[PDB]
RNA sequence: GUGGGAGAGGGUGGUGGAAUUCCCGGAGUAGCGGUGAAAUGCGCAGAUACCGGGAGGAACGCCGAUGGCGAAGGCAGCCACCUGGUCCACCCGUGACGCUGAGGCGCGAAAGCGUGGGGAGCAAACCGGAUUAGAUACCCGGGUAGUCCACGCCCUAAACGAUGCGCGCUAGGUCUCUGGGUCUCCUGGGGGCCGAAGCUAACGCGUUAAGCGCGCCGCCUGGGGAGUACGGCCGCAAGGC
């Protein structure tokens, strides 16, 4: 699954400040969790096919998320993705 | 040539045609009887008239194989099933317990073009 | 048109694959689970009742079929 | 861990020191597979609905446990592979959804 | 974000009964089967009907619904794990991050192809029997591919609601699934039915629009010729665009 702590922890790692859920950082740093979870999931299962749906959609989301904080403030954006360590 | 006197009467109803089978206590069987072991040869075997005699084919050879006391089990749908019962109700045998058995499966098999939809 | 199952009984886990005449009160004179008809169950009701009903068969608490007896 | 429960339905015609054996092969398996076990209703033997392994009745036991979830599997295959054994339900434990309270 | 929820949504491993078929045994005897009626078939090497045992496969009766889930194709025994979507309540967090979407990429019923398994019931082709003016057919008895599994291709459809997606707006009534309420009732989110206004060639549609609007994609331009020819592109092929 994903316990409740995990999602915690990774959000109380993750936020702006204190009661941050919603940051755009945080979702993003959500969407690579959950993903990777899920892409391990299709390494067995590769015909799980109906779950790749889903996997390109948690995709296209931090994506969009990814290119609106760009294009709001740059340095943030490096920031996070030299944190998650994904395209780029 | 036991004289068994108590036991199972078997009716196998088909559209087609009847068959009673009567058996002991323990399911062997003591004498039979069908639509064509009376005289009917076609289609015929499946009237219910076929089923009386039938019936009483089944009885009174089992009677003389001396037996009193039946329990009456039923398979199939079929015209003159219940005239087979009837047969049986005085055939001179006590019929202890009607019973239906009628196979359903719980779908398995693949039915004859005849039988689908 | 007799008398509604559920009616009958009193309060019961409606999840209780080891509890049984409350159980074989809902299956026919076969072993034919009942109709919400003759049962008077609700969506979600029946519907767990199934499942109840499907575990405690395979667990040879229920019965699966059964005879029918006269006819 | 979540929590399950372990219905063994099992030869109803043991002797004592039998059951007692197969009792001990259960203890054994569940520890190995890591279920603590909360608690246990064993009913015992009682009348079937239908015939199982040619036997009218058997021997019941129930075993409320929390265990690893990626093991649960493994345990049951494990469980099964008494001859003695005649049927073996796990289950993820719920709670009671009653009715006419 | 947190807290609940319903579900044949997907993958994997397991396992449960009923029925068919076949094999073993008991008992039993002369026919069973099948049709409009029949015959072919099967049966003294003892069938059928009955009881007991066993193997193997395929599909899950009642529940089952006018029901549910899914983007579509589609999804049904039970269990466990792996996982997708989606609904509600609190109104907590981010602050326009939105809508659509030519290319592209992925999915895609059935049939079909390849390789290797498997093969009970069914069953194109085929072998027979009957009917018929004949019967390359409708009915009957056999039967191979194939239906099943793994992997890889195939990419079609009455792939239908013949109704692209999003949002906003316009009477109600009623039945229902599923949430949350102070719970005859109100409030969300689905499924149906009648009907305001409006629309419509009609039939019909009508808060699940076929009404009133805006955005954006797809498409149409008389019937044949023809989804043919040629060219290109994919395809092992069949064939597809
Ligand atoms: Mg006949
Ligand atoms: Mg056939
Ligand atoms: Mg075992
Ligand atoms: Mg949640
Ligand atoms: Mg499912
Ligand atoms: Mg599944
Ligand atoms: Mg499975
Ligand atoms: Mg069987
Ligand atoms: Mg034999
Ligand atoms: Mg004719
Ligand atoms: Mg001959
Ligand atoms: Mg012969
Ligand atoms: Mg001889
Ligand atoms: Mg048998
Ligand atoms: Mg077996
Ligand atoms: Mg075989
Ligand atoms: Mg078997
Ligand atoms: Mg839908
Ligand atoms: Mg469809
Ligand atoms: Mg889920
Ligand atoms: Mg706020
Ligand atoms: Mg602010
Ligand atoms: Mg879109
Ligand atoms: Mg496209
Ligand atoms: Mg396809
Ligand atoms: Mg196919
Ligand atoms: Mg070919
Ligand atoms: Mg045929
Ligand atoms: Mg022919
Ligand atoms: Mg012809
Ligand atoms: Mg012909
Ligand atoms: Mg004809
Ligand atoms: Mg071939
Ligand atoms: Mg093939
Ligand atoms: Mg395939
Ligand atoms: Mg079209
Ligand atoms: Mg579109
Ligand atoms: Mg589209
Ligand atoms: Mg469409
Ligand atoms: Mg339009
Ligand atoms: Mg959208
Ligand atoms: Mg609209
Ligand atoms: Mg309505
Ligand atoms: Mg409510
Ligand atoms: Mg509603
Ligand atoms: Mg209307
Ligand atoms: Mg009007
Ligand atoms: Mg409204
Ligand atoms: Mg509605
Ligand atoms: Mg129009
Ligand atoms: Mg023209
Ligand atoms: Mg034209
Ligand atoms: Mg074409
Ligand atoms: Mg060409
Ligand atoms: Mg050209
Ligand atoms: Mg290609
Ligand atoms: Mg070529
Ligand atoms: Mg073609
Ligand atoms: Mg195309």
């Amino acid at each position: 699954p994903i316990t409740k702590e995990e999602k915690q922890k990774v959000i109380q790692e993750f936020a702006r400040f204190p009661g941050d859920t919603g940051s755009t950082e945080v979702q993003v740093a959500l969407l690579t969790l959950r993903i990777n979870r899920l892409s391990e999931h299709l390494k067995v299962h590769k015909k799980d096919h109906h779950s790749h749906r889903g996997l390109l959609m948690m995709v296209g989301q931090r994506r969009r998320l990814l290119r609106y904080l760009q294009r709001e403030d740059p340095e943030r954006y490096r920031a996070l993705i030299e944190k998650l360590g994904i395209r780029g | 040539k036991r004289q068994v006197a108590s036991g199972r009467a078997y009716i196998h109803a088909s559209y087609n045609n009847t068959i009673v089978t009567i058996t002991d206590p323990d399911g062997n069987p003591i004498t039979w009887s069908s639509g064509g072991v009376i005289g009917y040869k076609g289609s015929r075997k499946g009237t219910p008239y076929a089923a009386q005699l039938a019936a009483l084919d089944a009885a009174k050879k089992a009677m003389a194989y001396g037996m009193q006391s039946v329990d009456v089990i039923v398979r199939g749908t079929g015209a003159g099933r219940e005239q087979a019962i009837r047969a049986l109700q005085a055939s001179g045998l006590q019929v202890k317990s009607i019973v239906d058995d009628t196979p359903v499966p719980h779908n398995g098999c693949r039915p004859k073009k005849k039988f689908r939809k | 048109r007799k008398a509604k199952v559920k009616a009958t009984l009193g309060e019961f886990d409606l999840r209780d694959y080891r509890n049984v005449e409350v159980l074989k009160r809902f299956l026919s004179e076969t072993g034919k689970i009942l109709p919400r008809r003759r049962t008077g169950l609700s969506a979600k009701e029946q519907r767990i009742l199934a499942k109840t009903i499907k575990r405690a068969r395979i667990l040879g608490l229920l019965p699966f079929t059964e005879k029918l007896v006269r006819k | 861990m979540r929590r399950y429960e372990v219905n063994i339905v099992l030869n109803p015609n043991l002797d004592q020191s039998q059951l007692a054996l197969e009792k001990e092969i259960i203890q054994r398996a569940l520890e190995n597979y890591g279920a603590r076990v909360e608690k246990v209703e064993e009913l015992g033997l009682r009348r079937l609905a239908y015939p199982i392994a040619k036997d009218p009745q058997g021997y019941f036991l129930w075993y409320q446990v929390e265990m690893p979830e990626d093991r649960v599997n493994d345990l049951a295959r494990e469980l099964r592979i008494r001859d003695n054994v005649r049927r073996v339900m796990v289950v993820k434990s719920q709670e009671p959804f009653l009715a006419n309270a």
